[PDB]
Order: C-alpha cells, then structure tokens, then sequence
C-alpha cells in the first residue's frame, strides 16, 4: 500500500483561562481524526463514522476510564515540570506517540514529549533510552530509565500493539483511507511586473494529500527559485497545492499515487 | 516560545463570480492553543460557519479549518478575523479572490 | 502496604456489609477481586484513579466508592449465599502503564448463610504420643483435633511452655467435611507437633494446641439455648509423661 | 482476550527442577505476570515479561515466547517452602488482566530413612507416619470414618523431615488405612 | 539462468551450534567447491565434489562435512561451530574438474560469525542528519548523512530511500566499518553514509529521505537471557524531509 | 603448488595505467587465472594464460612468463569501477588451484574543481551526536583516525552524482563530547591550507 | 638415455556385457603398466612396484577423484558420439595421450581419439587444431577449436607437464627402465634359416638377414617381439634358403648400441 | 571395424624335455576387448592358468598374455584356445617346439 500512520496526542494546560480545557486527547489515522477526549466532557468519543460503526460501546467505556486516569497523570507531571523550572503561571505539556506502516513493509515508532510547545524528551526504542534537551529533562529521564520493564513495555507497544491497531483502523475505514482522487492540474501564465512572467502550477481535488510538484527547464534540470504553496485542506476531504517560477521551454511535473503528469507551458 | 498563527483564505474550487462555492480559513502554526476565528462578509460576521476541532501538528503547534458556503460576487469583500495571545489587536485577513 | 478489613465475617442472607481497603503507597488505581476455587481472580469493580470507578467482570450485587486517593470501599447491598468468597483488594501505580504490578491486601474471608443457627465453634482435643513410637523412633508425635465447627474460619497454632512453636509442626491446609453429602456440612481440622522423646518425657514441659475461631459478632442477635457461637479461642493441652 | 490456560496441579521432588507453563490466546498483548500465592495468603508479584527471552531472579526464572503465546515459570533447587499456587496473568490490548486459574505446586520431600508404621494415640486416633513420599493416601470409604491428606513436617534442629496422615472415628486401627496402598513393611504394634 | 545460489547470506552462531550452508547451481556443472575466505590469506578449499557421486577433502576440512545431494546441490555442514570458523564462505562450480582452462563460478558468499555467547550482539542505532546551510549556499548541493552506530557483529545492509524508492546515484557508504574501540577484540561497529543531492531537490518540501539499515542477528531459537531486548534480525531506519 | 605472492594494496589515479604482478613458485603448472572481486561480492573470472605472451581483453590485458614464474594484469585507462581486489590463482601439476592473497586496488578520482570545506550538519532531534563533514578536497589528501577516543572519524569515500556528472571526496567525524566542534574535528589530519570553515552560529 | 615414452589410455564401452567395466584407464612407461583405474574398482592404483613406493597415498587419493570425474565425462562423450552416428548396440570410445623423450634430447607429444578402434580425431599441437576423419568428428572439432584456451592448455601439457612426469617416473623406475640385458642369439633350420634371440631388455631389437653381403627385404620373414613372462623379450626372423646355388647367409642383430653378426 | 586376434604359443625358455619351463599364449591385435583364452593339456583345460591385464596398443587394438608353468615331456601336447566375436567356433593353436 501507501504509507499509513496512527498518532495519539495529549495536551495539558495549567491554569486554563475561560473555555480552554485542562486536558485534550485526540487520535488520528493519517490526517483523519478518529478519537477524542477532554477534561470538560470527560468522555472518549469517536470522531470518524467508520470508528463509531466498528467499535462496540464497551471499548469507549473502557478507554474513558483510562483517559480519566491519564488526565490526572498529566496534571501532576505538569506541576513537577513547573516546579523544576521555577515557573509560575500557565504552561503547556504535550505528548505524541504513534507508528507508521511503510510502503515497503518496514515500520517506525515515535514517542515524544514537549514543554511550552518545545522538544523535551524523545524515546529511542532501538536503544531504550530517553534523549533529554536540558538539565530538567535529564532529571525526568533518569527516573524513566531506572524502570527497565516499562522501557521494554514501551518498545513492545510501538512495534507490535500500535501497528496492529493501525492495521485494524485501516480495514474499518478502507473506503476512506485507501481511495484515490487524482489531482486536477492546470498551468497559468501571466506578466506581472514589467518584464517578469510568473508561471503558476495549481493542483486541487486530490486525495491522499501527499503530492509531488516541480518545475523543470528543457526537460532535465529543475529550475531554481521555485515557490511552493502549502497543501491545504479543501473542506470536502480533498486537498490543493501549487508551485510557481519566473522566467527555453518549461514544464510542470506532478506525481501522485503512482501516476506521473507533465504539463508543458506553451 | 509563542508562535503566531498563519492565516490562509482560499476557496474550495477555482472561484467564478456568481457560482456557488465554499470559502475557507485555515489557521495554523500557532501556539498556545486558545484562539478566536470568525468569517466576515463586508465587515459583518457570518453566522452559519462550520469549523474543525482543534488539531495537532508533529511540531507541537495547532491548526483549525473554518468554512462557510458563499457565492463570490464582484461587490462582496470577504475576510477572516483571528485573535491570539501573540496579537495586540485582531488580525483581519482579506480573501485575495484566487488572484 | 495495602490494608483491608475484616479478615473474617459471617452474614445472614439479606444483611449489609462494607469492606474497607486503604493503601499508603500513593497509588492511583485500586481493584476489588474475589477468588473462588477452580477459577482465576474475577474483578468486581476498579477505580483507575481518584474520582472515577467502573464495573468489572461480576458487578451484580455490589457497588464501590472511591472516597479518596487512598481508600476504596466494597459494599454488599443485600447479601446472597453465592457471594460467599475470599475478597482481595489490590492497588497499582497507574492502570495504563503496562509494566506495573498489583499489590494485594491480606484478604477478607466472608461466609453468607440463611440461618445463623448452624454456626458452631470447634471442639479441640490433644492426643499424647504413642509409647510404641517413642521406642521405635526416639521421636514423639502428638496430634491436635478441632472438630464439628462451621463455617471454615479457623487458625491452628501450637504453644509449648508458653511460647508458640513452628518447628516440628504440620497442619492440614484444607479441613475436611464431616457430613460430605450436605451443603452446610461441618468441618474437622488436624495438626501434628513432633518433638524429641526426651523433651516429651520431661514433665516440666507443657504442650497446648490453640484454635482461633471466627464466628458471630456482638451485633448479631442470638436466641438459642446453647451459647452464642462468638469469635473465641479453643484450646487443649498435655504435659510430659514417663 | 479470552483464554489463559495453566495446569491445575503439579508435583515434583525437592531439590529438582519444575517448569510451569502458561499458554494464552488473547487479543493484544501488553505483558505477562507470574504471581505467587501461599495457601491462606494473598498473591505477590514474581515476574513480568513483555518481550522474548528468559529473566532470572535467583532460583526463579520466567520465560516468554511471543510467536508461540506461552510463558513458563521455572524453579531450581525446589525447597519445601516453594509449595504454593502460581497464578499467571496477561494484560490484553485494553490493559485488562486475564487471570489463569492457578497451578498448585506440591513438593514431595526426599526421605532419607523410611520407617512406615501406624501408632495409636489416646486422650481414639490412628497415626500413619514415617513413610516414603512415593506413597499416596486414599480417602475414607465411610460415613463416620475421617482420613486426612498427608502432611510434611520439618524438625529444624535435628534436620529431619517426615510424612504423616491421620485417621479417626466416633465408633478399629489395623484396618484404618485399608483404602490406601501401604508399604508391605508398615509396622503395626 | 540463476548461476550459483547459496544461503544464508549472514549468520550468527554460538560456540558449539550446528549449521548448514546450501548451494545450488542451474548451469549443469559437474564439479562443485566450498571455499573459505579469510583476511590476509588466499581462498582455501574445504571440500570439493569432482562430479555427482564423489566428494573429497580439500586443504582445511577439519570441522566440516559436505553432501553432494544431487548434481545441482552441494551443502556444507558445520556440526559444532568454533570461533575460528568465523569467516566468509563461498561456493563455486565448474563444468568439469581437471580441464585446466575451465574457470570457477562463485556464489554470493555467506558471512559467518561464531561467538562464545551472544551477550555482544547489538542492533544499530540509526540517525539522519540534515544538510548544512553553509554547504547549500556555497556549492548549491546538499549532503545528508546517515550514521549506524554500536552494532555487532558486522552484518548490516544500509540503503537510502528517496520518495519511497531506493536510490544509488549520489551515495557513498563506507566499505569497511569503524571499530568504535579499536583495541578491544569484541568492539562494536559504526558505519557512515552520505547522499548528496542538488540544492533544488533538497529545497522541495514534498521530498522525503530515509536511510535504513538491515541488521542480521538472532532468531526465535536463540536463547537470550540479558536485561535488554533480544537483538533479532530487524530493520532500523531514520527519515528526513526537505526544507524550503 | 606451495607459493603465490602478489602485493597487498595498490593505489593509482583515474585514467592512468596500473600493473598488478603475481609471482608463483609451484610444483607443476597447468595455467594461471585472474579473478576480480568487488568489495562484498563474489570473484569473477577475468583471464587465463597458459603459454608465454600477452592476451588483451578490452582495457585489461594479462601477461605470462612461464620461465620467469610471473604474470601481471594490466589495466589501461582506469575508471572508478575498477576498485576491487584482484586475485591470482595457479593450477599445479594435480589441477589444484593455489590462491594468492589478492590485491586491493584503490582509485583516486580526478577532482576537477577542488572546494575543500568542513561543514557542520544539522543536529538530529533523535541523537546526541554532532556531525561534521569534510568534503570536496583533492585526492592527494589523506584522512587520519582520531586521537581522542570519544571522536570518530571515518575514512575518505568517493561519491558520483551521475546526473550532474560530478565526483567528490568526503569524510565524516562525529562525537557527543561537549568540546567537539567542526573547526577542530580534523585537526589530526593534514588538510588543504585553503579549507573553508564557514562561520558558526 | 634411450628413447623413453609416457602414455595414458582410456576405453569406454556403451553397452557392456555383464560384469565387464564401462570405463578403464591404464598408464604406461615404455612397455610397463604403471597405473590403472576402472568403473568397477573406482580407485586409481599402481601397476608397478616402483610407482607404489614413490608416490604418497594423497596422490592416489587425488587422481581417484579426478578419474571418477573423467569416467563420467567419457560416458557423456560416447553417448553424444553414438547418437550422432545413429548407432545401436555396443560401441567403444578410446583416447591416448602422452609424450616421448628422445635420446638426442628432443621431445614429441600426441593426443588422439578413436571410435570402434578407428581414428576419430588427432591433435596437432603445432598448428593448434584437430584433424577430423568423418563428419561426426568434424562437428566435435568445431566445438573444441572454439575454446582456444583449452587447445593452448593441451599444447602446454604435452610439451611440459607430460615430459616432466616422464622424467620423474624415469627416476623412480630407473633400476628397471634403464638396465640392459643383452640377447641370446642362435641359428637353426626347418627349408629355412631361423635366427632366434631371447632374454633381452629393452624390447627394442633389430634383426635382419643378409645374403652374400646384401640386405634382403622381400625374402625375409619377421617375427613379433614377444614377452617371455619374466621381464624380458624374445624375437626371431626367418629366411628361405636357395636349393640350387650356395650363398653366405648371416644374421644381423642390433640391440641397445651393440651390433652382432652370425655367419652360417 | 572388427579386428581378429593373432595367437602365438611359445615357451619362456628354449624347452629341454623334463626341464621346468613356462608356456605362454599371447593374444594381440583384436578389437573389441571381450575375449576368452584357455590353455590345453592334451585337450584338457589347464585348471590354474594365470594371465596379465588387458593392454592397449597405439593402433587401438588390445593384447593379453596367458601363461602357465609346466614341464615339457615328449608324449604331451599343448594348445591355446581363443574365443572372440570375430570367430565362428573357437580357434586352437598347438605348441610345436
Ligand atoms: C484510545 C486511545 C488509546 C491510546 C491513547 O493514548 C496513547 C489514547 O489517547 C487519546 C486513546
Ligand atoms: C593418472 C592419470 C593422469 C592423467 C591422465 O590422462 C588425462 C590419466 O588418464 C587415464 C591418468
């Protein structure tokens, strides 16, 4: 197949002002949200139709009880982080865990933490060590690497448990995640500033969001000073992007789901 | 370190004046997470406005998508207005009309 | 570590019971289990952390209250005989972490009856060593018998010259049924203390077998001619002969 | 998941080696635990395995095989004090434990000098003692005849271990243990 | 035509373990050979089979046996591995033996390491480092680097994957591994590798780079007793994305 | 057959000629073979000589002198892909091959525009190493091992960007020592005087 | 020295009768067998004692392996020959290889094949090519001559390797091969004049008759040179005597550098 | 082509009556190689006759030597009996000193 992934995020805000919750937890398959929980509703709920249809109520009941506990874990860890930094006020604490299923059958896993939106700890599952960015992170790291069995548990989840859950969600929502919608690609030409011509290569309508676009001069070397647009969500489940150059014969090259396209500029 | 939102305003399909469409405000790259977003038509706020939940990036920032149904006219000016702790006053970003 | 009460309890059908469990470990998760012969621990209710509880495998007939981070109560609403079991409270640091183990409390042996009238303490009797054994082995075996009690709520110990003993002692782990055909049969337990022949032949040596029986409380009301079968010690003793 | 299976009972000789298998069929796997429970008492933690290998904590080692879905707990140099129940538990993919029904482990002691005999005591009770642990004891075939299972005692100071069973009745001593298969040299005074 | 096929390509063995290397040839040859290559020496013959139906000792047959199972296949069995049998083994074939001018055709080789115990076996850590901005500005070229460190024995295959497809143009991997502690006999290894691309290619944000190392280590049968994770055959990789 | 001798290593330059010698002292002689062995791969038959003289086969010719007991393998117009070991073998009176130890043949590339520089590579979020790359020097330059035990320096490597038709040498040094900096990573090596060290941050 | 030679022979038979071997190969120095191998014993073993006493067992072990290989290559070749001739039943294939070290120091060398006891292919190590007797042989020639390296190998073996083995064997067997036992020559009658020599080694002997001092060719009857059974050879040569005129008949014998005359 | 054997019977030494000697039968020039050879005492086959191994000639034919020890007496007659694929009934050659 193509490259798929599963990721769980956690956010903890100390002293949330007004509406902002104290704890949010959201899970994604690729760019699709699948599960959500937060300290206001205190319920683990589905965020994709094919998750609700294929998971029995007791799954949601059971992970609500865990997230309620993980909510409390996070609140406390954030408190000891601020104490270590001698920080008062409102600060944040984030965790990302997940795994990827590669096109060629190999796999990756990541488990990361962040404080005020910056890298704090990084797990290396192939050496079972935590990488720390500063002296505070080094303190937490020492406690975590003291517990040999938990480091082994973390590795087993990232290589086995996570990849099994991802394969399960893939099947549950295959009509969504494995579909392919090809890009609609056009080239626009326009004289902008006296003597400058701007060539724009626009794509839209495609899914999955991963697409390659580039400009080539005389068929061989890529042209320099290309400008790239972000791959933006269009709102209907598909995506758009572009690339532009200024200025021989030029051509746009688009590659998407194993189909190459070439748009020669007149 | 705080990060201020990137604000992008674009249509779902290539815009034709007088043809039904959807206007999009994609707000991304910001941190912390508390943020206000509204969509404007000639300065007044639109009320039938869909939006996504708050979403998480691998680089610890957040992003959201706000959209509304509209028919682009030559007379109508549309925009997206966004507030965040990194901003002194709200930032109103105008739709470039697919130019 | 983890403390629960009571160790023993008798209940008439329909009564109410609350089991207490407390831990000073700063643990977040706590569990209520029951252990019945021939099957593994079955979870009744658990509390993943302070402020939440949820049901387990067999919740019907109970409810639980997570009062604070340290304490987790099990309430029997209207006791039935099928709720006779050994009850285990346990705690872990967090539910979610896959590596962490359970710490268990000492257990609550709890027996539920329709009529408290079958509750009987034991009769304890000591049996002096055989003169044949003393000559054939130069060791002396004396045997203790506790019979006709109900429910199975005993602890047997041997006490020599005023101080309890452990060397030279075997007590059966499970007692036997005196009327094995009946549901509510009474029980018999036995035990051995074997010592040197010279020790037995010294009459300055006093041997006492002691049975702790766990029966009715002072709150239960008793109307029978025979004495109220309350919690009590029953002993029998022997002295060195020649 | 659904099933965890371990043998009901296991018997071995003191000083030897016994291995206790736990095979599991579960949906997801986040670890495998071995707990020890002495009769009368509460379980205690012994061992945790989540990845393939063997781990040794003194005389006890525990082994996990992920592709084969089994663990075993292995005990070296069995002492009598290792008579207990060994409970095996697996955390499934939802972090719920699944408990096996436990394995009761019986340890026969190696009796140096057998001396089977059947004495009588007073103050109605017949004692069968000093036999070899090969001997198995049958229950009583009677309404008011009570026979107990065999019991090991250890006199610590004389460094001597011993077997013994007891029989008594309300209403007969040479015929006391006729249900069982006794040594042909059992001394009846 | 498949040529000379031998297996396995890599193998770790504990002292005294058994093993068997296989060799087939579909060239309809009659003579087949098993050599061992060792540092500083020329190939030494172990056993040979001059035609289907006979086999004989070579120069170093002690600790080996062979079996010319049929015309196609000639396998080399070690029954109690020794540390001195750590070597690279090659299988060869020729049309007839004793033709004088007839050349040898080799198999791809088998790398064998025999250890006293497997406590020394380590998979590699892999890390990808992104190009220097000074370099891009100075030379209009971008060089990523992949470091595989701390592995043992030297049974690794490192490759580079650009946009999901393996690549070879613009790559340089070391031909021999760095001993991390050169004095020690059991020292772990490090291996580096570079991919150099045009700065235009690096500066496309949609381009995805991945270096991956294939390690050959233990398998289910191997008895492991250490506190760390058992070092099985596995793939350890690291990725990077283009920066605008 | 008891003795074959060839050199351990030879180094020549891209485009040059090189001549690998083999001297055999054997009992009997039924022919001398040359095999090529690229690193990590299987030997392949290159040539055979049994009578005196010289046989050509493209860029490779091989010579034999039966009286003098020596052969050589001549490689003309050297290319980078000729970097292999070259193995010599002699059939003795009983048709048993006698293998020389091999000759590893290293080819220096013709570097057209030297731009020697030491760059500092971006740190990885997942490693504690700092990584320096010494690159674009001429083949004259040798890279020597580290003196410090906590710094690791790989040897020179040649890469070919087929598209751009471009060749560069490079060596890598890395460490997690606090002191380690690129400006010092290759101090124990004799590097070009003109080597660019871009200013750090 | 005198002329000495070394040759090796192979015989293959396609459909051998019961118990008769499919492959045999013997080597000779001069008239003496020195080695043998066959498809039944499957072992290469000496046929002369001085061979056995000077070649270590590793040598017999090595050439046994080779000959098991050459036995199979010989079966394959005969299969291919018989099919191209469209021949049924049992046929033979033969090879001879070897060399001569001459008295003056020059050498010769030969390799040739036979099918049903007739020449099939003969190698010429000067022009480096094979002579073909028929068109089955022609097809094999074209395939052999393609492999230029293999022809060069034969040339080197015949001119160097073979001559070097021959010198080595000449030393091992020198008490045998280089001795002289001169011959015992007599005349008698049966009417004809017989000249009978016996008890000589080497077997190379020249015996002609002479009438009144002129050599005869047509009149003379020559006998073969024969083994006696003891390591020595006997030969004879008769002539038929003129009943009408008298003549001075004299037997001439030449052997190992010694010429001798018997007047009658 | 089949080649038919040339048979020759002779004694090791010039035989003197009563003196011990060796009787040879020497079969040569035949092809193919299967052959049967017997030595006759007054027509009876000599039980224990030794022979050499099959030998090869440069013209691709074979030769053999069959021999037996004996003592020539005036009254005794000795022959050689050869059998070959090129022969209808066996050939016989008598020793005629
Ligand atoms: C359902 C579920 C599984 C795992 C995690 O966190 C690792 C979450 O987080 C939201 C949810
Ligand atoms: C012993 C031995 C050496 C060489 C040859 O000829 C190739 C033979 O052939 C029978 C035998």
């Amino acid at each position: 197949m193509r490259t798929h992934s599963l990721r769980y995020f956690r956010l903890g805000v100390s002293d949330p002002i007004h509406g902002v919750p104290e704890f949010i937890s959201v899970g994604y398959v690729d760019s699709h949200p699948i599960t959500t929980y937060d300290s206001v509703t205190r319920q683990k709920e589905p965020r994709a139709p094919w998750m609700a249809e294929n998971l029995a109520p007791d799954h949601w009941e059971r992970y609500t009880q865990l997230l309620r506990g993980w909510q409390q874990m996070f609140k406390v860890e954030l408190k000891r982080l601020q104490r270590h930094y001698n920080h008062s006020g409102s600060h944040t604490y984030q965790r990302m865990i997940g795994c990827e299923l590669l096109e060629d059958g190999s796999t990756t896993g990541f488990l990361q933490y962040a404080y005020d939106g910056q890298d704090f700890l990084i797990f290396n599952k192939d050496t079972l060590s935590w990488l720390a960015v500063d002296n505070v992170a080094h303190t937490i790291k020492q406690a975590w690497e003291a517990n040999q069995h938990e480091l082994l548990y973390q590795k087993n989840w990232l290589e086995e448990e996570c990849i099994a859950w991802l394969k399960r969600f893939l099947e549950y929502g295959k009509d969504t995640l494995q579909r392919t919608e090809p890009p609609l690609v056009r080239v626009n030409r326009k004289e902008t500033f006296p003597g400058v011509t701007a060539l724009f290569c626009k794509a839209h309508g495609f899914y999955p969001p991963e697409i390659y676009m580039t400009w080539m001069k005389n068929g061989e070397e890529i042209v320099q000073e290309i400008d790239y647009g972000d791959i933006l969500p269009s709102g209907d489940g598909t995506y758009q992007a572009w690339a532009s150059i200024e200025l021989n014969l030029y051509s746009c090259h688009v590659e998407h789901s194993g189909v190459h396209m070439v748009l020669q500029v007149p | 370190i705080q990060r201020t939102p990137k604000i992008q305003v674009y249509s779902r399909h290539p815009a034709e004046n007088g043809k039904s469409n959807f206007l999009n405000c994609y707000v991304s790259g910001f941190h912390p997470s508390d943020i206000e977003v509204d969509l404007l038509k000639n300065g007044e706020r639109i009320e039938k406005v869909e939006h996504s939940d708050l979403s998480f990036s691998k680089d610890w920032s957040f992003y959201l998508l706000y959209y509304t149904e509209f028919t682009p006219t030559e007379k109508d000016e549309y925009a997206c207005r966004v507030n965040h702790v990194t901003l002194s006053q709200p930032k109103i970003v105008k739709w470039d009309r697919d130019m | 570590g983890v403390t629960q009460t009571p160790k023993f309890q008798v209940l008439k059908t329909g009564q109410s019971m609350t089991l207490q469990c407390a831990q000073d470990m700063n643990h977040n998760s706590m569990y209520w289990y029951r252990q019945d012969p021939g099957m593994g621990l079955r979870l009744i209710y658990y509390s993943a952390s302070e402020g939440t509880t949820d049901k387990g495998e067999v919740p019907n007939g109970y409810n639980v209250s997570r009062l604070n981070k340290r304490e987790f109560s099990l309430r029997l609403e209207s006791a039935a005989p099928s709720q006779t079991s050994v009850y285990f409270c346990a705690s872990s640091v967090w539910t979610g972490e896959g590596s962490g183990e359970l710490f268990f409390g000492e257990g609550s042996r709890l027996t539920v009856l329709e009529d408290l009238k079958n509750v009987f303490p034991p009769e304890v009797a000591v049996f002096e060593p055989s003169e044949a054994e003393i000559s054939h082995t130069q060791k002396a075996t004396l045997v203790c018998l506790a019979t006709g009690f109900y429910p199975d709520h005993v602890e047997l110990s041997w006490w020599v010259n005023g101080k309890e003993v452990h060397s030279g002692v075997c007590t059966d782990p499970q007692p036997l049924k005196e009327q094995p055909a009946l549901n509510d049969s009474r029980y018999a337990l036995s035990s051995r203390l074997r010592v040197s022949a010279t020790f037995w032949q010294n009459p300055r040596n006093h041997f006492r077998c002691q049975v702790q029986f766990y029966g009715l409380s002072e709150n239960d009301e008793w109307t029978q001619d025979r004495a109220k079968p309350v919690t009590q010690i029953v002993s029998a003793e022997a002295w060195g002969r020649a | 998941g659904q099933n965890i299976d371990q043998p009901t009972e296991m018997t071995a000789t003191e000083g030897a080696i016994v291995q206790i298998n736990c095979t599991y069929q579960t949906s997801g796997f986040n670890g495998l635990f071995w707990y020890q429970q002495h009769a009368g008492e509460a379980p205690t933690f012994l061992s945790y395995n989540v990845l393939d290998g063997l781990e040794e904590k003194g005389r006890f080692s525990s082994f996990l095989s992920r592709s084969k879905g089994y663990s075993y707990l292995l005990l070296k140099e069995l002492q009598m004090k290792d008579s207990a129940s060994y409970l095996c538990a697996v955390k499934d993919s939802n972090y719920q434990l699944i408990w096996g029904a436990g394995t009761k482990l019986i340890i026969k002691p190696d009796i140096q000098n057998p001396d089977p005999a059947v004495y009588q005591l007073r103050d109605s009770v017949c004692l069968f003692t000093d036999f070899d642990s090969q001997t198995n004891v049958s229950q009583s075939k009677d309404s008011d005849v009570y026979i107990t299972d065999k019991c090991v005692l250890d006199m610590r100071s004389m460094d001597f271990k011993s077997n013994s069973a007891v029989a008594w009745s309300n209403k007969a001593c040479a015929n006391a243990f006729n249900n069982s298969i006794i040594p042909e040299d059992t001394f009846f005074p």
